[PDB]
């Protein structure tokens, strides 16, 4: 099927009409999504089919045809753009200076925007066009608003 | 059953909407791959 690179919505028949259960990134023939988004399933991709290859439930992520290609990381200091692709509605880019999630085990970059449930999967981008991350795995603050973390997997 | 659609390039936008703040929060990660905010 598509195997250009660039960010694809991740569709499901299953409920009333089509329904956007999530968004992924295509590069180097490898479609990286969030493991919530697919829950390990299979993919179509027009009549192709997509094996999953590599998935990993703590770190909330999952790769298709191939092992994680992604490896780019936040600078820590830079503005970012989330790509966000949200359900019914056209790619758009929006900036923001991440914030950050302290853990017992290390820091890591968090973009404090708020999207419908299916936007996960929504690359996060440095300057270059590198995907640094992917958006959708978080956590709600004080006030009721949504933090997600910028989640990047391991390229071995 | 999932399928996918092409949404669009990977690309910078220069003058993209500049939104959204920077918190410091204090977070657990669970085995599930659930965070939670720690206070
Ligand atoms: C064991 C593990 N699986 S995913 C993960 N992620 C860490 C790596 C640095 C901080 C983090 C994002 C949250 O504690 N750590």
């Amino acid at each position: 099927g598509e195997t250009t690179d660039g960010v694809y919505r991740v569709m499901t028949r299953r409920l009333l009409g089509s329904t956007q259960v999530g968004v992924g990134v295509m590069q180097e023939g490898v479609f990286h999504t969030m493991w919530h988004v697919t829950k390990g399933a299979a993919l179509r991709s027009g009549e192709g089919r997509l094996d999953p290859y590599w998935g990993d439930v703590k770190q909330d992520l999952v790769s298709y045809c191939g092992p994680w290609k992604l490896d780019a990381a936040w600078d820590g200091l830079s503005e970012v753009q989330l790509l966000a692709v949200p359900p019914g509605e056209r790619a758009k880019n929006i900036q923001t200076l991440p914030g950050i999630f302290k853990t017992k085990d290390g820091d890591i970059g968090a973009v404090a925007l708020d999207y419908p449930a299916g936007t996960s999967g929504s690359p996060i981008l440095d300057k270059c066009g590198r995907v640094i991350g992917l958006y959708g795995n978080g956590v709600v603050i004080k006030n009721g608003s949504y933090v997600s973390a910028i989640t990047q997997g391991k390229r071995e | 059953d999932m399928y996918i659609e092409r949404a669009g390039d990977i690309t910078w936008e220069k003058d993209a909407e500049v939104t959204g703040n920077s918190p410091r929060l204090d977070v657990a990660l669970d085995e599930s791959g659930d965070f939670s905010l720690v206070e």
